[PDB]
């Protein structure tokens, strides 16, 4: 679910 | 030339800037590694599309730009055109972004 070539949201930042 | 927006407020004068030139627009997160190393080919673009405005876009600084258009996952590009959105897509791929330059050019 997690994919290095996208940045998911869910991250505190 | 590149210009950062860190204000919703600023992307409106940026489009009104750009006026009828295309406009790319990059909600890559600066914090994340994997979307800010992918900025060199959108930044490096800057001067092989001169004639074309790229905007730089945080979405950790610049969430109000990024919260309006309820992006779901970086790093997105958008295209804006006399303020217009004609097309937007997602994913780390940076030659993309020549091609939709070219189908918006």
């Amino acid at each position: 679910p997690a994919t290095l070539k996208i940045c998911s949201w869910n991250v505190d930042g | 030339m590149v210009k950062q927006i860190e204000s919703k407020t600023a992307f409106q004068e940026a489009l009104d800037a750009a006026g009828d030139k295309l406009v790319v627009v990059d909600f890559s997160a600066t914090w994340c590694g994997p979307a800010k190393m992918i900025k060199p080919f959108f930044h490096s673009l800057s001067e092989k599309y001169s004639n074309v405005i790229f905007l730089e876009v945080d979405v950790d600084d610049a969430q109000d730009v990024a919260s309006e258009a309820e992006v779901k996952a970086t790093p997105t590009f958008q295209f804006f055109k006399k303020g217009q959105k004609v097309g937007e897509f997602s994913g780390a791929n940076k030659e993309k972004l020549e091609a939709t330059i070219n189908e918006l050019v």
